[PDB]
DNA sequence: CATCCGTGCCCTGAG
RNA sequence: GGGG
DNA sequence: TATAATGGGAGCTGGCACGGATG
């Protein structure tokens, strides 16, 4: 969000599972979310 | 700017014998173009009395 | 087991629950003291083991015990830790709170981007503790009662407790929500801007991260009340401040729709 | 499972 | 069945009957003992629907009173075709029945709603979540009540300390408990009518700087 | 060893998390047969326990910066000199 | 005005009743105005039918009959009464061994009414019974999922009257059947209803290899009974086998009526499949002593014959409308009339045994309390009995013409995938594919389309004209799907000559295909394109040009429009908007010819042909179950002549006769300073000045006084310590005047509560002291306005105890009502829509000066974006602009009908004909064209709008055909760089409004067990910060706002007291403590038995309860 | 956006210790009444009122501005907890 | 001193009864005439603590001047009502039953 | 290979 | 059930 | 307090699926 090295303290594991999550109602010849959700 | 009728408690009346309800008479007399002859009149009441 | 507005009482299930496990239990207890055969005593103790299952976790074995003149199991322990209703997810990992209001929003092209359009009287009870120490301060007000007191009839509301609002909310931010909150910016600290008309007016360029449109949309307004809080605010949590994706690093505040067609 | 389909068998032996 | 006990717990109750009826029991009167069993068996599967039946337990002679009432009115609906008033159940009664002691009645009657009573079609709310809690104070009646006590010691302290101390003790912000003259003024040494003359002069300078600060007024509500 | 995300979050060592999870009664029952102590250490934890998260301005690693001015600052510097 | 219609498709046939999905219903099903001699056994008859004789002394049923209504609709709506009529009930008791007959007539309660509308009053609400789609029952035979050559047979009654019979081939050979649960051999049952191997090898022996699989020797060996005993020890083992008790399970599972009942659809269907015909609606008989087999063997054929491929049998498509039906109100009514039926019939039994077994009369042993709490819970608590959606006439018409797929009996959210959400090729004249919820109720929500109607079976059956050689005839058929399969049926907009086919080759269907065929082929036509799609959506002009997924959003917002005070009919409607304010009974109509005699705001009194003077009264400023206001307003003058069914008084939202959902305002379609941005609308002040889009809303607030142990609770002008000015509009016993002006924080009724014994305080003993007043003993709990509500007192409604006519609940002394109404004008926040799902809230409200506007001054009304057209494909609201702009010089209206509507070039030439009344007067005026004109003129050429070298009339006019004019900036007076499009557009003011919605919370109210604080504006909770708002506060690590929120914000009761007081005192807010919702959840963990330990890093016990939970 | 965010980040290993930090001073600031400052008497952030330029309530904007400003000392373990608040209360008493 | 862990373990019928301060005997709630919790009930005042802060049930000590006092005649410790949020009772059962949790 | 259990978007809402 |  | 009376009664949550364990 910076385009700067990490700040000590960012609650890292949280923005991973919001940045995977966000275009979940998005995902779509195409697997998918089910494809997601098996991986 | 105001009105009072006679026997009318609020706009969400409605007159015996008249047709037409508070509201539609408030919008009819919203309508009404009145001159003012004397530049230092500021306000004036008119009054209105029908019956038939 | 409490007595309602109309004088009627409302009670939980537990009560019943533990009630049913009281009678087999005193059952029990004056069926062995008069020595009852042993087939009256093996079905009282498993109906006290099925009272016991029913206390702890309805529903579990067997079927759920309802009430009387209903299918509704009654609600056990189990039942009140446990699910989407459970304790954990709907009072400790979530809660109602204080300080917070919610209102439709309206696009607001002459806001900064770290601004938003607040209402005048969600931010008069919003700021309500605060207004009532400032209008103890000036002249407004005798003391904090009877600020309080004056606010409660909103003909009695003057002109000078707007000013001084204002002079409350100087410097502080609010966190502006919309649901579903998929990512960390569906919330947002802007700067309020008082404003006559009851809708909150946002900044377009945010409208992307929130996913928000005007087509009847609704967010929800929180005031962090802390200097600690005002801070975490005002810095991290400020709009202008977040103008990258923190999942791709791209910009997502940028121009989009009339924006972009102008230009 | 039932525990009056089993208090009546219980009964039937007697 | 259906009055509230389930179908086991009447046939422990009804196994309760039968061992009474065992122990009552002569056989001399050639009775077959079905016969003497079953008034038994159905006196305590009545008791026990009498006593246990409701969460507010309600003594065995008022369940009789209001089934008595229930038949009344259900005998009363069929004749009318319609269902009865207070009057007309108190007149079907017979005497000492007013519709005041009807109404009365069928309120004592009354059992309790579940607090989990759900709300629309979904399993998202309940009852009990419409439901303030009226007991706990809110955080304004309590910052209410701290600065009555805080203005308080602010108009008490325009007096002296001993005229003050006389009005603390007299009214029981000093050890909860209000003191009376006698004791006062032995524990000042001085006459009970002479801490009646304090006390009545310090509630004076107290009225006085009321009226000019103006200050303990808004606490009146 | 690799599991899901649901059965590695299940089987995490706070017992708190796994809880407010899923399956309680399973979690519930195998940690209070092990006397499970849960040390608090994710954000979960201190959320459900309304404690400060361990992260952002909770962190340990900026929790105890002091902030002084320069005079109050001198006039300790002299106050300990003195000592 | 001018009224315009096109479309040269004419229908044979007017619209059906709309409402008569709900009247013919009820009327079937309670058959009151047949005499009881001649009903049929169908409904309540038929529910008296089934439950009686009552064997055991045997109680018989002769007749029912209903009573009047004790009270009328108006003052049940005003007394939270039900409308409803007294049911009557003649049984004769008989003595089958004595002879004697002791006959009564026993009241079995009341049944409420359905009203004119199709609607109900229960408690005093309004509500309606929403129809309910389902499979029919019957015998299907589906694919077996797991094994592809071999089939399931399904044998399906109707809800609740018997279990599911599966009939399968297991991969053992053996044939299975499946009842509740449990499996076992076809060939036992079989045996038991009398079948030998002889005949089963003559039957079924032609379908090779599965014949062997039906042979078991030891069934065939043992008789009847035998099989029988040993059917009931498979079916309920543990049970001992008693031969009587095995014959009255097997009979009451397969054979008993009353236990067992597969529908008259059911049987019908039944029949039709395995071409039968059954003597019943049981699987079997019970006769001469043995079972006689009805069902089970025709099934069992035809499951045989299409595993082996024996042409003539097929699987069944279960979401197939001729295998979905719909039961209605009647229908769900009947069943829960039967449920209390029986058990009255349960406690009649019951009687017949104690008691004196020779003084019984009928109203001695029927008790009728089952089967009046049957009727009232259903009525009452079900989930197919809705709230009705009164805001609009529209919305009550389109909530009576729903069909739900939930309910009892059906559909759970997850029960539902996309086969049943799915639009089916059947929907076709039946189901509107358009109208349905956006959301998770997708597709199990319907609405029945326009032409459609329900027949006695329950299937949807659609109109077709008849098509001989190429003639179409004008008779019309109403078929259901599987009839419709047989024909091929032509479209509606095929061309005709007369009453014949004009077109070579015509566009038709077979089950559902589409497909090119020759007029000979011809069978059938649709009757007109309306009975595609429902109500909301026929009211849609220019639908063929509409996307559907904003088509869905059109039907669906017409229901939320808001009746204005000036309301008015679209420009261009479709052609129903008359029809639906007829058949919505909130206009006034005259029964015959005759002359008006007097003409009143409260009434109309009429002169008819007959002589008589009949008198209509008129509702004026009634309460909607949504708040909007029902109010008549008479549309004739004393002495005119009126007809049969010409108009007397117009309703609610409609003008003159047609519907009028919104108001038709000057649009243009332009970006304006972002302020339109994203779906955001700008308006003139212009609409406010002259009261468009202004709506009356009235709101209803109540209070009781009962009796108290504490003393009883008092409403009194009497209010302690409250000032004249508080109680200034309150009259001599409290209740608020009639007339007076409510805001936030006034008094509606006073009313005082003893107060609940209570020690006071040392520090009120010394303010008592100080001060020198007793402490009253009285509180007030006055009812006042809730923040953000208000307006004039129209209304108040008193009811005391004692006085004549009225009785309140127990313990209830007196209830007060008060109405309050508010004119609301159109503000910042509102939402606005069109009839094309054209959606936006008004963000800005210029003043007139800012507005654009036309070359000869006139102010445009709304500001649209034309960014929120292309990614939404709705051109219907384009066409409609254009038309209206048409309409708008020219001084008319128009009636374009669904997709059989004017075209572009009859637009463009109404277009050339409004240019000429706009353009020409001016050049009469004596003015030329204009600087900016030319200017825009110039950049139009640029643009390839215009072609160059004509003159700027003739280019003005081009533009105009286009539907663009020339728009000056009334902030520059400069003009716009580009031709604008601008033009009448019909829009509607949504019932979501910024007043209702806006909310803001400090401190208040919290929760009994959580000690959070509580939700909803009525209840003036606070916003929930749930786990994903969590989440987002910990991805800022904003740690210290999340511990405000679980903390000092919510359920931390030291913490948020300490806080209130720091705020009050200016200090900073302090250190958050537990949570006591943690505290809560320790506890009940320790109810479990679990010992929950906070410990310190010594792993020594820290205690949260601070010594007040441990001795 | 606040004026020289930039600069403040740069200050700084962390943003979460720029917050800490300015939380800290702004609780400071309000608790020994804004005249522990370090700022000038034009330094002063101001806040328009009808009367006219007074200042500024918000001590989080004051304690940003100080940063900015250079003359405070921030980090970790610089005195003890109690000799600080002392040593502020004998300078700046309450 | 500071939370740092949270443990949780099972309870023995020991522990169990040194929570309780009594034992709930009576299937009652509440008397239906005085609506005041009735004794050996559920909601029994002489077990979980009063209803109203620093007051007996009978009334006769009414103030904070008495706090740990139970009270002769009515039985009722004097202390903050928020205690019945708090204490916990027990049920003795005549013959012992198995926790479900660690059955099924 | 069967069988039991436990999951299955968020905020609003309102008679 | 309604809304995003 | 005594005629004799001697094994219930709903009719489930039945148009979802998927997977992680234990038999
Ligand atoms: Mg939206
Ligand atoms: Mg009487
Ligand atoms: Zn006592």
């Amino acid at each position: 969000s910076m385009a700067r090295p990490v700040s000590i303290g960012e609650a890292v594991g949280i923005v991973a599972a919001q940045s995977i999550g966000e275009p979940g109602t998005q995902l779509t010849i195409t697997q998918g979310l089910p494809r997601v959700i098996e991986l | 700017t105001s009105v009072y009728i006679e026997d009318v408690l609020h706009e969400f009346s409605t007159i015996p014998g008249v047709k037409e309800d508070v509201v539609e008479i408030i919008l009819n007399l919203k309508e009404l173009v009145v001159r003012f002859l004397n530049p230092s009149l500021q306000t004036v009441t008119l009054l209105l009395k029908a019956e038939g | 087991m409490v007595q309602v507005d109309g004088g009627r009482f409302a009670t939980s299930d537990l009560n019943d629950l533990y009630r049913r496990l009281i009678n087999r239990n005193n059952r029990l207890k004056k069926l062995l003291a008069q020595g009852a055969p042993e087939i009256i005593i093996r079905n009282e103790k498993r109906m006290l083991q099925e009272a016991v299952d029913a206390l702890l976790d309805n529903g579990r074995r067997g079927a759920p015990v309802t009430n009387p003149g209903s299918d509704r199991p009654l609600r056990s322990l189990t039942d009140i830790l446990s699910g989407k209703q459970g304790r954990f997810r709907q009072n400790l990992l979530g809660k109602r709170v204080d300080y917070s209001g919610r209102s439709v929003i309206v696009v607001g092209p002459q806001l900064k981007l770290h601004q938003c359009g607040l209402p005048k009287r969600m931010a008069l009870e919003l700021f309500k503790p605060f207004l009532l120490k400032k209008m103890e301060e000036k002249g407004i007000a005798p003391n904090v009662k009877a600020a309080r007191r004056m606010l409660e009839r909103q003909r009695d509301i003057k002109d000078e407790v707007w000013d001084a609002l204002e002079e409350v909310i100087h410097g502080k931010v609010v966190l502006l929500n919309r649901a579903p909150t998929l990512h960390r910016l569906g919330i947002q600290a802007f700067q309020p801007v008082l404003v006559e008309g009851q809708s909150i007016q946002l900044h377009p360029l945010v409208c992307e991260a929130f996913n928000a449109d005007f087509d009847g949309d609704q967010m929800a307004v929180h005031v962090p009340l802390s200097s600690f809080a005002q801070a975490e605010a005002r810095i991290q949590m400020l709009s202008a401040h977040n103008l990258l994706s923190p999942a791709s690093g791209e910009p997502l505040a940028k121009p989009s729709r009339d924006i972009i067609l102008g230009l | 499972s039932d525990p009056v389909r089993q208090y009546l068998h219980e009964i039937g032996q007697v | 069945t259906g009055r509230g006990l389930s179908f086991l717990d009447l046939i422990q109750e009804g196994n309760q009957g039968l061992i009474r009826a065992v122990e009552k029991f002569e056989y001399k009167r050639r009775f077959k003992f079905s016969t003497y069993a079953t008034w038994w068996i159905r006196q305590a599967i009545n008791r026990a629907i009498a006593d246990q039946a409701r969460t507010i337990r309600i003594p065995v002679h008022m369940v009789e009173t209001i089934n008595k009432l229930s038949r009344t009115a259900r005998q009363l609906q069929q004749e009318l075709g319609r269902e009865p008033t207070y009057e007309e159940i108190a007149e079907a009664m017979g005497p000492g029945w007013d519709a005041k002691r009807v109404e009365e009645t069928l309120k004592i009657a009354q059992e309790p709603v579940s607090l989990e009573t759900p709300i629309g079609d979904e399993k998202d709310s309940f009852y009990g979540d419409f439901i303030p809690d009226e007991h706990l104070p809110s955080p304004v009646d309590a910052a209410t009540q701290s600065l009555l006590s805080e203005e308080l010691e602010k108009a008490l302290s325009k007096l002296s300390e001993r005229e003050a101390m006389v009005l603390k003790l007299r009214k029981g912000l000093i050890d909860g408990r209000e003191h009376t003259l006698e004791e006062v003024g032995a524990f000042f040494g001085v006459t009970r009518e002479r801490i009646r003359q304090i006390e009545n002069k310090a509630l004076r300078k107290l009225k006085y700087h009321e009226s000019r600060t103006r200050k303990l007024r808004d606490f009146l509500d | 060893l690799l599991m899901g995300v649901t059965k590695s979050a299940l089987s995490t060592k706070s017992w708190l998390s796994a809880a407010s999870f899923q399956n309680t009664t399973h979690v519930l029952t195998e940690a209070a047969i092990a006397g499970k102590k849960d040390e608090l250490i994710g954000l979960k934890e201190n959320v459900i326990l309304g404690r400060l998260i361990p992260a952002g301005t909770g962190s340990d690693f900026v929790r105890f910066t002091q902030v002084v001015d320069q005079k109050t600052l001198k006039a300790i510097e002299e106050a300990r000199k003195e000592a | 005005m001018e009224i315009k219609r096109f479309g040269r498709i004419r229908e044979v046939i007017p619209l059906p009743p709309l409402t008569e999905i709900q009247v013919e219903s009820y009327r079937r099903a309670l058959q009151a105005d047949v005499p009881p001699e001649k009903r049929e056994n169908v409904g309540i008859q038929a529910a008296f039918r089934e439950t009686f004789p009552i064997e055991e002394l045997v109680l018989d049923f002769l007749e029912y009959r209903l009573g009047e209504p004790p009270f009328p609709q108006d003052e049940c709506r005003e007394k939270d009464l039900t409308y409803q009529a007294p049911l009557y009930a003649r049984l004769q008791l008989i003595h089958k061994d004595t002879g004697l007959i002791k006959e009564d007539e026993v009241f079995l309660g009341h049944i409420p009414l359905m009203t004119e509308d199709g609607s109900f009053i229960i408690n005093g609400a309004d509500r309606v019974i929403v129809s309910q789609i389902h499979r029919s029952p019957g015998v299907y035979f589906t694919p077996d999922p797991a094994r592809p050559g071999r089939y399931i047979a399904s044998i399906i009654p109707l809800p609740k009257r018997g279990p599911w019979i599966d009939l399968e081939v297991e991969p053992n050979g053996v044939v299975s059947m499946k009842v509740n649960k449990r499996k076992f051999p076809l060939v036992l049952l079989l045996r038991v209803l009398g079948y030998d191997q002889e005949t089963l090898a003559r039957e079924l022996g032609a379908y090779g290899e599965l014949v062997q699989g039906l042979m078991d020797e030891s069934v065939f060996a043992m008789r009847p009974e035998e099989a029988l005993i040993r059917l009931f020890t498979l079916l309920r083992p543990g049970d001992p086998p008693k031969r009587d008790k095995a014959v009255a399970y097997v009979y009451g599972l397969i054979a008993d009526p009353r236990r067992y009942d597969l529908g008259e659809a059911g049987r019908y269907k039944a029949e039709e499949k395995l071409g039968i015909r059954l003597s019943g609606r049981t699987l079997a008989r019970f006769e001469d002593g043995e079972f006689k087999d009805e069902v089970f063997l025709p099934t069992l054929r035809y499951l045989f014959a299409l595993t082996a491929g024996v042409p003539g049998h097929e699987v069944d498509d279960i979401d197939h409308l001729g295998n979905r039906r719909i039961r209605t109100v009647g229908e769900l009514m009947t069943d829960q009339f039967r449920v209390g039926l029986a058990r009255l019939a349960r406690g009649v039994r019951e009687r017949m045994l104690m008691g004196s077994e020779d003084s019984l009369t009928p109203a001695k042993l029927v008790n009728s309390r089952p089967l009046e709490a049957a009727i009232r819970e259903f009525f009452s608590r079900s989930q197919l009995s809705q709230f009705k959606d009164e805001t609009n006439p529209l919305s009550s018409l389109r909530h009576k013409r729903r069909i739900s797929a939930l309910g009892p009996g059906g559909l759970t959210r997850e029960r539902a995938g996309f086969d049943v959400r799915d639009v089916h090729r059947t929907h076709y004249g039946r189901i509107c594919p358009v109208e349905t919820p956006e959301g998770a109720n997708i597709g199990l929500i319907t609405s029945l389309a326009a032409y459609a109607r329900v027949d006695e079976l329950g299937f949807i059956r659609t109109p077709y004209r008849r098509v001989v050689g190429g003639v179409v005839t004008d008779e019309v058929v109403y078929m259901t799907a599987t009839e419709e399969d047989r024909y091929t049926i032509a479209q509606a907009n095929t061309p005709l000559e007369g009453n014949r086919i004009a077109a070579e080759r015509v566009v038709a269907r077979r089950k559902g295909e589409p497909v090119i065929v020759s007029p000979e082929e011809v069978e059938f036509m649709d009757v007109s394109p309306k009975q595609v799609f429902s109500v909301n959506t026929n009211l849609i002009p220019f639908l063929e040009h509409d996307d559907a997924n904003r088509a869905l959003m059109g039907s669906n917002m017409q229901t939320q429009a808001v009746p204005l005070i000036r309301a008015q009919a679209p420009v261009v409607m479709t052609g129903l908007e008359e029809r639906v304010v007829r058949d919505s009974l909130a206009a006034l109509y005259a029964e015959e010819d005759g002359e008006v005699a007097k003409v009143d705001g409260n009434r109309i009194v009429v002169r008819y042909e007959d002589g008589r003077l009949v008198e209509y009264p008129l509702r004026r400023f009634y309460r909607s179950n949504q708040g909007t206001a029902l109010d008549q307003r008479p549309r004739v003058v004393v002495g005119q002549r009126v007809r049969k069914g010409d108009l007397l008084a117009d309703g609610p939202a409609s003008e003159n006769g047609f519907l009028a959902l919104g108001q038709n305002v000057l649009v243009a379609i332009m970006p304006f300073d972002g302020y339109n941005f994203e779906d955001a609308i700008v308006i003139s002040e212009e609409l406010l000045k002259r009261d468009f889009y202004t709506s009356i809303h009235i709101e209803r607030y109540e209070i009781e006084a009962r009796d108290t142990k504490l003393g009883p609770e008092r409403i009194t002008r009497d209010i302690p310590h409250l000032s004249e000015a508080a109680l200034r509009d309150l009259d001599e016993e409290g209740v608020v005047r009639i007339g007076a002006e409510v805001k936030p924080g006034d008094i509606l009724v006073g009313r005082t509560s003893f107060k609940g014994e209570s020690e006071p305080t040392p520090e009120e003993r010394l303010l008592r002291s100080i001060f020198g007043e007793k402490a009253r003993d009285v509180k007030d709990t006055s009812l006042r306005v809730p923040p953000g509500e208000g307006g004039i007192v129209v209304r108040t409604v008193r009811l005391r105890r004692g006085d004549p006519g009225v009785e309140l609940k127990p313990g209830v002394r007196e209830v007060v009502r008060v109405y309050v109404a508010q004119k609301r004008k159109l503000q910042v926040g509102d939402k606005l829509a069109n009839r094309h799902g054209n959606k936006g809230v008004v963000a800005k409200i210029l003043p007139v000066e800012d507005m654009p506007h036309l070359p000869d001054g006139t102010p445009v009304d709304v500001i649209l974006n034309p960014l929120g057209v292309p990614s939404r494909m709705n051109l219907g609201q384009i066409l409609e602009t254009h038309l209206g702009l048409a309409g708008y010089f020219l001084g008319q209206r128009y009636i374009s009908p669904i997709f059989d509507g004017a075209k572009e070039p009859e637009i463009k030439e109404l277009l050339a004909q409004a240019f000429e009344v706009y353009f020409g007067k001016r050049k009469g005026e004596g003015f030329g064209v204009d600087k900016r004109e030319v200017e825009v003129l110039r950049r139009a050429e640029k643009l390839g709008l215009v072609t160059p070298g004509k003159t700027p009339e003739e280019q003005l006019k081009e533009l105009f055909l286009q539907g663009k004019v020339v728009l000056y900036d009334g902030r520059t007076g400069e003009p716009i760089e580009g031709p604008i499009v601008v033009g009448q557009m019909f829009i509607m003011k949504l019932y979501h409004m910024v007043e209702d919605k806006m909310h803001a919370r400090s401190t208040g109210p919290y929760s009994l067990i959580t000690q959070q604080p509580l939700g909803g504006k009525a209840q003036f909770g606070g916003q929930r910060f749930g786990e994903m708002e969590v989440w987002a506060l910990e991805a800022y690590g904003a740690a210290h706002t999340l511990q405000e929120m679980l903390t000092l914000k919510s359920d931390d009761i030291e913490g948020r007291n300490a806080a209130y007081e720091a705020i009050i005192k200016g200090e900073d807010v302090p250190e958050p403590s537990v949570p006591e919702s943690f505290r809560v959840l320790v506890k009940e963990l320790q109810a479990l038995a679990l010992d929950v330990q906070t410990l310190d890093e010594k792993d020594n016990p820290v205690d949260i309860f601070e010594g007040l939970a441990s001795k | 956006a606040e004026p020289g965010i930039d600069k403040l980040f740069g200050m700084v290993d962390s943003k979460y210790r720029l917050t800490v930090v300015v939380a800290k001073r702004a609780q400071q600031l309000l608790r020994h009444g804004f005249k522990n400052t370090v700022l000038e008497p034009e330094e002063r952030p101001k806040m328009q009122t009808l009367e006219g330029l007074f200042d500024d309530p918000n001590a989080v904007t004051w304690a940003m501005k100080e940063l900015l400003t250079g003359r405070l000392v921030f980090g970790e373990n610089l005195v003890p907890e109690d000799r600080l608040q002392k040593e502020m209360e004998r300078l700046y008493p309450v | 001193k500071e939370v740092r862990k949270v443990r949780i373990a099972l309870a023995s019928p020991e522990k169990i009864r040194s929570w309780s301060y009594g034992e709930v005997e009576k299937p009652e709630t509440i008397n239906y005439r005085t609506l005041k919790p009735e004794r050996d009930g559920l909601f029994d005042e002489r077990i979980f603590g009063p209803i109203k802060d620093y007051e007996c049930a009978c009334g006769k000590y009414k103030r904070q001047r008495f706090e740990g006092k139970v009270c002769e005649r009515c039985g009722v410790e004097v202390t903050k009502s928020i205690v019945r949020r708090y204490r916990m009772g027990h049920i003795e059962l005549a013959t012992p039953a198995a926790h479900i949790w660690f059955v099924k």
